[PDB]
Order: C-alpha cells, then sequence, then structure tokens
C-alpha cells in the first residue's frame, strides 16, 4: 500500500562531493522503520542505514540518514569511486514492506 | 527497546487454578478487546493459533508463555500478563514431546510484523532473570504492573 | 558474521512450481525474522514475504498471498520458499535476507543486513 518515490532517478558526482538522495512516501512512516540500502552491480544490497538515522556496522561516518513521517534523505558526503552504485529506501512499519524505485549514483 | 508499545494497570491479573488454556487466553484477552487494541474475536484466533503453533517454553524454574495469532488481527501494539497459582501445561514451542508447565503467560497482540523479534528478544531478557520471575509469582497486580511498565520502558 | 547459502539456479515451465532453500548460519536461527525479497533484470526490490521459524509466523504480501508459501525448518536450520504458477513475470533474482541486530555480534533491528548470494529462476518454454 504505502509507495516509496526516490529522486533523483539518476545522478553523476564528481569523488568528493556531496550527494543528496530522497524518499518520499505517500503515507506516515514511523522513523523508526526506514532503511537504505546500497546495491552495486552483480551484488547483493548491502544494509547502509537503518531506523532512519542509525548507521550499521561497518559503514563510514560519511553516509549518514534523516528524516522523519513522509520525507526521508541519504546524505553521501564525501564520495569515493567505491559508492557508485544504486541505493534504494525500504520501509518496514507494516505489512507489506516496500522498497523504492532506486537511485542510481555514478 | 521494544517501543511503541501500550501497556495499561488492568493488563496484569491473576488466574485460579480451575482455569485451563484456552480460559488463560479469553481471560487475558478480555482487556485488550475493551481497549480496542485488537479485533472482537482476538482470543478465538489465538486459541486456533496456539493448538497449530504451540507458545509454550519450558525456562527454569518457571515456565513461561507466548500466546498470540498474526497481525492482521492486531489494531494497536498491547502485552498483557496473566499469573496462575498451580501450573498449567502449555505445549512445547521448540517442537518436543514434553510439556511446559507454565505459570506466566505474555499474551502479545503486534499489528507490525518487524516489530516481534523486538519483542520476544524482550521477553527471552525478562524470562532469563530468575530473580525477576520469581517476584512474579509472589507479587500482586498492582505490583507487577509497577515492574513490568519500568521494564518495558526502556 | 552470518551466511545465507542459497540453493543453485533454476529453468522452470510455464504453470510449474518452484522451491528455494536458504540454509542458514553463523549466528541464532529461530529467534530472528527472515524474509524473501525479488529482483527482475533491471526492475528494483520487491518483498515477497517472511517467517521467524521460532513460532512459525510467516507473514504474506497482497500480490504474492496464495501463490506464495514459506517456511523454515528448525532442525537444519534452513528456510524455504515455494512460489506456484509460475509465469513469465516471476523470472527474477531471488534473494533471502536475514535482519540484523543492534551492535557488535543484541536487539534485532528489522532491516535486512544479511543476504544470500540469490537464486535466478528463469520461466520458459
Amino acid at each position: 500500500e504505502i509507495v516509496l518515490t526516490q529522486s533523483p532517478g539518476t545522478l553523476s558526482l564528481s569523488p568528493g562531493e556531496r550527494a543528496t538522495l530522497s524518499c518520499r512516501a505517500s503515507q506516515s512512516v514511523s522513523s523508526s522503520y526506514l532503511a537504505w540500502y546500497q546495491q552495486k552491480p552483480g551484488q547483493a544490497p548491502r544494509l547502509l542505514i537503518y531506523g532512519a538515522s542509525s548507521r550499521a556496522t561497518g559503514i563510514p561516518d560519511r553516509f549518514s540518514g534523516s528524516g522523519s513521517g513522509t520525507d526521508f534523505t541519504l546524505t553521501i558526503s564525501r564520495l569515493e569511486p567505491e559508492d557508485f552504485a544504486v541505493y534504494y529506501c525500504q520501509q518496514y512499519g507494516s505489512s507489506p514492506s516496500t522498497f523504492g524505485q532506486g537511485t542510481k549514483v555514478e | 527497546a521494544m517501543q511503541g508499545i501500550h501497556f495499561r494497570r488492568h493488563y496484569v491479573r491473576h488466574l485460579p487454578k480451575e482455569v485451563s488454556q484456552n480460559d488463560i487466553i479469553k481471560a487475558l484477552a478480555s482487556p485488550l478487546i475493551n481497549d480496542g487494541m485488537v479485533v472482537s474475536d482476538f482470543a478465538d484466533h489465538v486459541i486456533t493459533r496456539e493448538q497449530n503453533f504451540p507458545t509454550g517454553l519450558p525456562v527454569e524454574p518457571v515456565g513461561v508463555a507466548i500466546p498470540h495469532t498474526d497481525s492482521k488481527y492486531v489494531r494497536q501494539n498491547a502485552i498483557s500478563v496473566g499469573i496462575l497459582a498451580e501450573p498449567v501445561n502449555f505445549e512445547d514451542a521448540g517442537g518436543e514431546p514434553d510439556p511446559v508447565p507454565v505459570r506466566v503467560v505474555f499474551m502479545l497482540a503486534l499489528g507490525n510484523w518487524f516489530d516481534i523479534t523486538n519483542v520476544l528478544w524482550w521477553i527471552m531478557d525478562v524470562i532469563q532473570d530468575e530473580d525477576f520471575m520469581q517476584q512474579l509469582l509472589v507479587m500482586n497486580d498492582d505490583e507487577i504492573y509497577q515492574s513490568i511498565y519500568t521494564r518495558i520502558s526502556e | 558474521q552470518v551466511q545465507l547459502v542459497q540453493s543453485g539456479a533454476e529453468v522452470k515451465k510455464p504453470g510449474s512450481s518452484v522451491k528455494v532453500s536458504c540454509k542458514a548460519s553463523g549466528g541464532t536461527f529461530s529467534s530472528y525474522a527472515i524474509s524473501w525479497v525479488r529482483q527482475a533484470p533491471g526492475q528494483g526490490l520487491e518483498w515477497m514475504g517472511g517467517i521467524i521459524p521460532i513460532f512459525g509466523t510467516a507473514n504474506y504480501a497482497q500480490k504474492f498471498q496464495g501463490r506464495v508459501t514459506i517456511t523454515a525448518d528448525k532442525s537444519t536450520s534452513t528456510a524455504y520458499m515455494e512460489l506456484s504458477s509460475l509465469r513469465s513475470e516471476d523470472t527474477a533474482v531471488y534473494y533471502c535476507a536475514r535482519e540484523g541486530t543492534t551492535g557488535w555480534g543484541g536487539k534485532p533491528i528489522g532491516a535486512f543486513a544479511y543476504w544470500g548470494q540469490g537464486t535466478l529462476v528463469t520461466v520458459s518454454s
């Protein structure tokens, strides 16, 4: 039921620059049920952020999640060539869990 | 931290020796229906789930049960505690053919499926405490509420 | 660490069913939620369903409600997913996933910290 619409669809930045990815929800999702994933080509999605702001183990400080209610944001501050991948946002506050369409960072 | 879960004063209760498994589920679910946390026929679906998927946990010293049903029948998140004078036999959740003599029941009503394991983790932490579970057998309804409410708010 | 070794790729005809397994190891099996996520070629992720093995509480999305069956064998620490009535749309990479835990080695978080290698199911005839 809850649709996640991410933006931008595609992005192309230089290394060192900041990248602001957005994830808007159709309904008010509780902050504690929002997560961000990183998926490189040929690999499974790697968990970056969970519970809106909390950062998973092994993920560096440059990744930082923020938001509440409808608007949610993933901020990649200092881009590295390894960060070139597709980024999805997920809601798991109710069944069924739904993902966004994805944002390709180049 | 099992957050976003309700717990009122009327959610704690003691049951007499004459009560069975289905009587305990009906008794522990009665306050949840009145407050509008679950559906009207919540107790019925909890009984049917218990028959097919047991929730009895043979933890020493005091045996524990975690009766529940699908998130479909839960409107708002809540928990109700039930204490027994004499031990009532629940089936083993692990699938073992031995019975679990339960004295403390933790009826869980959770609307979000993804929050279930947070509650279970919180229950598993509480039941491992030997000193706390022994207190629940002696404490009254007012004393149990204050003990659980403090533990829940963390 | 937690490892999720899925079964190999399969090539089924339209109409038939398929059953993919997900062998879990490294951490506790029963006390945590195992989910199944699907991804068609260049399409993105969709949550099919999941299961918490301890009480067999399986949950399904409305779209796959009926034609999808998720189970978990506690005696072998393996989760399964059987999709029936297969069509061309079902051609996708099927992932099994497990929720992570707070801190090192912890309370469950909900978000999928661990993922399997994936099982490529192809539907054609």
